[PDB]
């Protein structure tokens, strides 16, 4: 979960 | 205040603090700001550097294991709720690494 954190 | 806890504060809390990949574990996974509605469900025992950091500076722990195991069920916890190549999980296993290289150097108590 949480996306593209990079 | 044992000295191993103080290294906890000191060294591994300070080190891990500084990482590029460390600021989604400075807080309480947020899980209303997050659209995570299940994570408390799933995660039972949330954990993150800030609580952790809180506690070393208000002499919560009564022992450096006591601490580890904070960080043990912090990275486990992200790992338990996450996916295998998500952002997040790269991010903690990079943390993980330092982190298990720093305890490594703990002192020991005298």
């Amino acid at each position: 979960a949480k996306g593209l954190l990079l | 205040k044992t000295n191993q806890l103080q290294y906890m504060q000191n060294v591994v809390v300070k080190t891990l603090w500084k990482h590029q990949f460390a600021w989604p574990f400075y807080q309480p996974v947020d899980a209303i700001k997050l659209n995570l509605p299940d994570y408390h469900k799933i995660i039972k025992n949330p954990m993150d550097m800030g609580t952790i950091k809180k506690r070393l500076e208000n002499n919560y722990y009564w022992s450096a294991s006591e601490c580890m195991q904070d960080f043990n069920t912090m990275f486990t916890n992200c790992y338990i709720y996450n996916k295998p190549t998500d952002d997040i999980v790269l991010m903690a296993q990079a943390l993980e690494k330092i982190f298990l290289q720093k305890v490594a150097q703990m002192p020991q108590e005298e």
